């Protein structure tokens, strides 16, 4: 019961996560890079400073890990080693937390109210800020739901210390990256 | 129509998420904890104004010192919180959240909050502190901690019941109007 709530959270949070990028990057990012709107020159071309790496991260999720994380499902108790096997691809995290400080102060001092606009626009409960925070909560939250396996698997969970070690190193990396 | 960013900082044992969920879902989640709380908007009318609430959660962040300050900028009012029945949470408002949060946003209201009231009255948790020579935190130390931080009130409340909860939050929304 306890290691199927969490699994399933797991990835229910995950799909969520990879809607909330796809999201992200086509209303906000898409409005930058179309050429349908008028850019503030403060932000024009700074589409790198904004989104930092996101791209990328979205593409891993995408692409990968949501799709073997639901290969999982039934396995929670092996879930751990798919961080250890993806622990590579985790280290965008790193190049994304250091960039976010300068995102952030991007998008106030020089982006007044492009972004609002086009929330408006679009209508979204989730402003470009809470959009490009989640990189940051995702990538701390995957050690909380590892721990919580931890508290209800037998003997044969290795298959997740190894996977929270990994876990807990990314986020701790990402850390020590930034100035 | 006024927007409020709303960030709930303190230690893993006030139970940041489970306080969210509690308020936002109208109920103690009880059956399983959810260890996510996404960021989160909604209208709420107060004193006859609608305004929309955004909340966000940082439980997993309590040991990243510089990740942790990424979700502070443009934050309207902070929720420090600590559990009642957890004195080194107390602690830490001092030792840990008041410092960066002011750090980082020296003029942002706090609301300070006292979680796990429900836990305060409890045979088993109070003789669990006893045997470390312990207590729960009672209300005149809240109120000696809301003044030495400048928080602009202390509140204590209790998601299991519901106690003081939705009272935590309006009360973040008057902080700023
Ligand atoms: C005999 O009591 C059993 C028991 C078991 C589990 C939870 C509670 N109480 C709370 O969790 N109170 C909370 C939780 C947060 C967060 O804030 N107040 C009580």
């Amino acid at each position: 019961r306890k290691k199927e709530f969490i699994m399933a959270e797991l990835l229910q949070t995950e799909k969520a996560y990879v809607r909330d990028l796809h999201e992200c990057l086509e209303t906000y990012l898409w409005e930058m890079t179309s050429g349908v709107e008028e850019i503030p020159p403060g932000i024009l071309n700074k589409e790198h400073i904004i989104f930092g790496n996101i791209q990328e991260i979205y593409d891993f999720h995408n692409n990968i890990f949501l799709k073997e994380l639901e290969k999982y499902e039934q396995l929670p108790e092996d879930v751990g080693h798919c961080f250890v096997t993806w622990a590579d691809k985790f280290q965008m995290y790193v190049t994304y937390c250091k960039n976010k400080p300068d995102s952030n102060q991007l998008i106030l001092e020089h982006a007044g109210t492009f972004f609002d606009e086009i929330q408006q626009r679009h209508g979204l409960a989730n402003s470009i800020s809470s959009y490009l925070i989640k990189p940051v909560q995702r990538v701390t939250k995957y050690q909380l739901l590892l721990k919580e396996l931890l508290t209800c698997c037998e003997e044969g969970k290795g298959e997740l210390k190894d996977g929270l070690e990994v876990m807990l190193s990314v986020p701790k990396k990402a850390n020590d990256a930034m100035h | 129509m006024q927007a409020i960013k709303c960030v709930v900082v303190g230690d893993g044992a006030v139970g940041k998420t489970c306080l969210l969920i509690s308020y936002t879902t109208n109920a103690f989640p009880g059956e399983y904890i959810p260890t996510v709380f996404d960021n989160y908007s909604a209208n709420v009318m107060v004193d006859g104004k609608p305004v929309n609430l955004g909340l966000w959660d940082t439980a997993g962040q309590e040991d990243y010192d510089r990740l942790r300050p990424l979700s502070y900028p443009q934050t309207d009012v902070f929720l420090i919180c600590f559990s009642l029945v957890s004195p080194a949470s107390f602690e830490n408002v001092r030792a840990k959240w008041y410092p960066e949060v002011r750090h980082h946003c020296p003029n942002t209201p706090i609301i300070l909050v006292g979680t796990k009231l429900d836990l305060r009255d409890d045979k088993d948790t109070i003789e669990k502190l006893k045997e470390k020579k312990l207590t729960p935190i009672t209300y005149p130390q809240g109120l000696a901690m809301a003044k030495e931080i400048g928080a602009v009130k202390y509140l204590e409340c209790s998601a299991l019941t519901q106690r003081g909860l939705k009272t935590v939050f309006d009360e973040a929304i008057r902080a700023v109007l």
